[PDB]
């Protein structure tokens, strides 16, 4: 009934009902729906905040990138519920934050096929309908946030 | 840096 990766779940903590992608890590209360597929092609931006364990831990915000893994985790947490709440717009904070150089184009990265990108990127992506952000996406290169632009 |  629910599009690919959607999960109807209920919290541990409360006892409120919400909706989950198992795929693009994506949370909401919001249902997500009321031989497609999927695109072959998609576009793109995300928020990526490396970690001491990213593959280059490096970015052009430090040299010496030395927040764990979990601190990393809690920034891209935060960064979400920023944008969820308004407070926050994510292509602000991708210019801001993101440890990529794809920061000086706002988080862009324009379109790419299957293939290209890192597989947990790529699965995440693919699963976005336009429009739509991920939850915290894990990669060799740190945790992304990613949105679906096209 | 996201790429294979």
């Amino acid at each position: 009934k629910l599009p690919p990766g959607w999960e109807k779940r209920m919290s541990r903590s409360s006892g409120r009902v919400y909706y989950f992608n198992h795929i693009t890590n994506a949370s909401q209360w919001e249902r997500p729906s009321g031989g497609q597929g999927e695109p072959a092609r998609v576009r793109c931006s995300h928020l990526l905040v490396k970690h001491s364990q990213s593959r280059r831990p490096s970015s052009w915000r430090q040299e010496q990138i030395t927040r764990t893994q979990e601190e990393a985790l809690e920034l891209i947490n935060g960064y979400i519920q920023k944008i969820k709440s308004g407070e926050e717009d994510f292509e602000s904070l991708a210019s801001q934050f993101s440890d990529c150089s794809s920061a000086k184009a706002r988080g862009d990265l324009g379109a790419f096929s299957r293939g290209q990108m890192q597989k947990p990127f790529e699965d995440a992506s693919f699963a976005l309908r336009t429009g739509e952000m991920s939850g915290p996406v894990f990669t060799d290169s740190g945790i992304h946030i990613i949105l679906r632009t096209e | 840096e996201x790429a294979r």
